[PDB]
RNA sequence: UGGAGAGUUUGAUCCUGGCUCAGGACGAACGCUGGCGGCGUGCUUAACACAUGCAAGUCGAACGGAAAGGUCUCUUCGGAGAUACUCGAGUGGCGAACGGGUGAGUAACACGUGGGUGAUCUGCCCUGCACUUCGGGAUAAGCCUGGGAAACUGGGUCUAAUACCGGAUAGGACCACGGGAUGCAUGUCUUGUGGUGGAAAGCGCUUUAGCGGUGUGGGAUGAGCCCGCGGCCUAUCAGCUUGUUGGUGGGGUGACGGCCUACCAAGGCGACGACGGGUAGCCGGCCUGAGAGGGUGUCCGGCCACACUGGGACUGAGAUACGGCCCAGACUCCUACGGGAGGCAGCAGUGGGGAAUAUUGCACAAUGGGCGCAAGCCUGAUGCAGCGACGCCGCGUGGGGGAUGACGGCCUUCGGGUUGUAAACCUCUUUCACCAUCGACGAAGGUCCGGGUUCUCUCGGAUUGACGGUAGGUGGAGAAGAAGCACCGGCCAACUACGUGCCAGCAGCCGCGGUAAUACGUAGGGUGCGAGCGUUGUCCGGAAUUACUGGGCGUAAAGAGCUCGUAGGUGGUUUGUCGCGUUGUUCGUGAAAUCUCACGGCUUAACUGUGAGCGUGCGGGCGAUACGGGCAGACUAGAGU
């Protein structure tokens, strides 16, 4: 059949983006957990720590640039109405 | 990607081919984008017959024609046409 | 096929000889069958099917290509029976038949069909072909000087020559001016009980 | 450019009205018979289960290593040496989402058609603007062990990368503020300002051997999404819905959206048939019919849906992901009982069902597709071959004189005639068969050389066809090797005799057979077709017996028992406006093949190529208000008071 490799590169595929996208997640329930606690100091730079590992991601290629535009407008407008 | 490809509708022993633009993840005789000549390999030397400006205008846009379509282009000087090369005619 | 069986109860059936050549008659009256003395009624199906008949086994035709002349005919702009003669007459059988090379369509059919014929120096073996015009057609060169075509060399000056074909001399060559008109060279038989026929 | 009727109700007649017939068609079967070639077609039933072989691999010009080949290499005299072309296995890249199969499910924006995407994504292809700049860590493979019957797996080292991660800088990422144009409302296209940020990779070279990657502009290509129109039966299915309808705020998608979520309203669908039941892949197409129409979706082409049943995720530009993965169920198999493996609705083939439908063949010779710089590799796609009269076409089974009225048979008025010029006898031709030979086009094509330096071109030296020594041509004696089939009472073409005597029997109807049967079995004779002829199965037509074309309702079947009135259909005269219906032109579209005209090529036809019709329609612009219609009015005749 000769997709064992297909498969083994598959799974490696699946820890990395996993990984990643866990990554991502974790950083942004942090901006938004400090969006509701108001801070108001830190979620300025919390906002272009989200925005850079965001768009990190969607330059290697785990997520979609809209996906990618989607999120960073929705935490700039989430600093932005507080 | 856009391909010129020979497309066969001939009976069993006369395999004609007409030069057609089609894309590449298609059957061989399926629904080409446009027909732009024909080719007819039963004639004394052959049958060839290129529009030579649709097919130029498909090689500016981006159509890669396969190995006896790129043979015919060259036969009728289309090719060289579009590529600069100075000989516009070898039938 | 072929009917290859006697002519003569055929045209004694059909009540009209339509071969003619050496054995035109029999010298006797039409009794086909043994109650074929008897008087039978004449019903309108009857006439047109014996039309049709004749006209078949005058020209050597089966039914399924009688079918698909007619219907070529009656699809052609026009007229419809006039038609179906000419394309009956534009076989090669036929044209050698007019043109006087053999004793009758039989006789044509046996050459035409063994291969003496090439028409643009082209062998063929086949009577179904159809002439058109400018087509020349041609006698094998080998073939020549044969008995059963030096047996009519000298003696094919009998029968008459249609007014849209012509003849050449000691090597003969046929050439097609354009197509036949048989409603006014050899019309035996009339055609519009044929068309009446096959619109049934 | 195209319209046939006949039989059958009665003592006899005319209507109405059934039933039957004559014709064609098929992915066909049966009975009998059966030569060949050209081209096509061939599990319609069990989406029943499968033995077996082949159907997706490639790149050393990305990388670490050397299992094999020839190898210079030490030399064993049968062992050594990755450094070398080359390469097992391994990392990595791409392909694998295409190609091939079935029509199960599906009455659905699944399909056909025409719009919208200011609601969108898009690898490889083309191409504009620039870059191609710095560091780090492990691992595959190999080696040493361990576990397990296997399927498989653990621990310890060890080596890379065009593998991974972390970096500098880069605007079509975002936010806020603006400029400039646009309308179709959310908006749309382009610059500026301030705050944010986002990648790349190196390898090879007989020295112009070549490849690459990304940051983005714009094309080409493929697709996601919405809308109007059209294509079954059933009301003995009359009330359906609650994320259902809408809104708001978030979440989610490439993208709009109850797609998901929290709150608010009570709404949304239905007699123009929702909801429910039965059935079904849709279309271009195919058959019949003069046409309208009726039937049908098989070859082929386009799409859709599915891959033992049911469900789900990931990789990836892109997944019903047949030959990928996870789980539940059934089945089959191995087992050491602890555990594992599997899915021909791919090609070929087997079992079973059925009236029934084919080789476990050849080759990448050509086309298409995938991998490289390539040379090259794979391709049951494809090109063919094999079996079947399964369908279309075409040719033969001979022909020239023959009244010996052969012999005979048959009928028989005992005179005759039919078989019947067909025969014998004299003769001509060898179409296709048999034997031998030559021998293809399909290949202005691909490799190793000569002008060209590589880009382009012809030249020849060599080779490359499964088909195939095949088509086709030639040479040889010989009519010599070659026909059968159905019917004969009316429909409808075809009559005598024998046996039989309501029995044997036939038959589509009505009718024949109970002792002179053109109707039964048989013999002769005739009719029609032909390597085919009849039966069965179904559809169309006759049937104007579901009638728009193209019917009727006093007595033949047909006016509700009457009235009112909801929806609906329909509507007096006249004026003005719109131009929706109507109609004209123009543009786009209406795929190809197939249907037709006209031609061209297979000796002809079937088959095939080209030009034009077809595609009855739809969208857009531009003309008309003659009629219907919308609106604004007017009149009295209709109608009402
Ligand atoms: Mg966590
Ligand atoms: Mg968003
Ligand atoms: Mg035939
Ligand atoms: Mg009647
Ligand atoms: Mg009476
Ligand atoms: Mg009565
Ligand atoms: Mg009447
Ligand atoms: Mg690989
Ligand atoms: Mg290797
Ligand atoms: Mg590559
Ligand atoms: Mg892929
Ligand atoms: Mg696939
Ligand atoms: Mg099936
Ligand atoms: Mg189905
Ligand atoms: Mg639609
Ligand atoms: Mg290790
Ligand atoms: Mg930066
Ligand atoms: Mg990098
Ligand atoms: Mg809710
Ligand atoms: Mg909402
Ligand atoms: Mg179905
Ligand atoms: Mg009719
Ligand atoms: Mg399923
Ligand atoms: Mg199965
Ligand atoms: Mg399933
Ligand atoms: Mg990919
Ligand atoms: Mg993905
Ligand atoms: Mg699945
Ligand atoms: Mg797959
Ligand atoms: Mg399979
Ligand atoms: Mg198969
Ligand atoms: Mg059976
Ligand atoms: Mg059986
Ligand atoms: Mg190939
Ligand atoms: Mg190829
Ligand atoms: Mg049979
Ligand atoms: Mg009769
Ligand atoms: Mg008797
Ligand atoms: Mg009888
Ligand atoms: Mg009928
Ligand atoms: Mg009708
Ligand atoms: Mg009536
Ligand atoms: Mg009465
Ligand atoms: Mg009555
Ligand atoms: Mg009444
Ligand atoms: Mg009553
Ligand atoms: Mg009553
Ligand atoms: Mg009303
Ligand atoms: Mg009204
Ligand atoms: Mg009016
Ligand atoms: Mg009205
Ligand atoms: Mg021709
Ligand atoms: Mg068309
Ligand atoms: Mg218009
Ligand atoms: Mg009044």
């Amino acid at each position: 059949k000769s997709q064992q490799k297909r498969n083994r590169t598959n799974e490696r595929a699946r820890l990395r983006n996993k990984a990643v996208k866990s990554s991502l997640r974790t950083a942004v329930r942090a901006f938004r957990e400090a969006a509701h606690a108001g801070d108001k100091a830190k979620a300025a730079e919390l906002l272009a720590s989200t925005n850079r590992k965001l768009d990190k991601a969607a330059s290697k290629g785990v997520i979609h640039k809209n996906q990618a535009a989607n999120k960073k407008s929705a935490l700039a407008q989430a600093l932005n109405k507080l | 990607a856009v391909k010129i490809k020979l497309t066969r509708l001939g009976k069993i022993r006369n395999p004609q081919y007409r030069v057609a633009v089609a894309d590449a993840r298609t059957r061989r005789d399926g629904r080409a984008i446009e027909v732009i000549g024909r080719y007819h390999p039963k004639e004394e030397p052959s049958l060839i017959e290129i529009n030579s400006e649709r097919a130029q205008y498909w090689l500016s846009v981006g159509a890669q024609p396969t190995e006896p379509v790129l043979k015919l282009l060259k036969i009728t000087g289309d090719w060289q046409k579009f590529k600069g090369l100075p000989g516009a005619q070898g039938r | 096929a072929r009917y290859t069986g006697p002519v003569t109860r055929k045209s004694r059936r059909l009540r009209t000889d339509l071969v003619g050549g050496d054995q035109a008659f029999e010298k006797r009256p039409y009794p086909p069958g043994q109650h074929g003395r008897a008087r039978i009624k004449e019903s309108e199906y009857l006439l047109q099917l014996q039309e049709k008949q004749k006209a078949r086994f005058t020209y050597g035709v089966m039914e399924k290509q009688f079918r698909r002349y007619y219907e070529e005919a009656v699809r052609q702009p026009g007229k419809t029976g006039e038609e179906l003669l000419k394309i009956l007459e534009s076989r090669l059988d036929n044209v050698i038949y007019r043109a006087g090379l053999a004793r009758t369509r039989r006789m044509a059919r046996q050459l035409v069909s063994h291969g003496h014929f090439n028409v643009n120096g082209v062998h063929v073996n086949v009577p179904s072909y159809r002439v058109s015009q400018y087509d020349i057609v041609d006698v094998r060169d080998k073939s020549l000087n044969t008995v059963p075509f030096q047996i009519a060399r000298e003696t094919a000056g009998e029968r008459p020559i249609p007014s849209w074909l012509q003849v050449v001399g000691e090597r003969q060559r046929v050439l097609i001016h354009q197509l036949p008109e048989r409603a006014q060279i050899d019309v035996p038989l009339t055609e519009q009980l044929i068309v009446e026929y096959y619109s049934k």
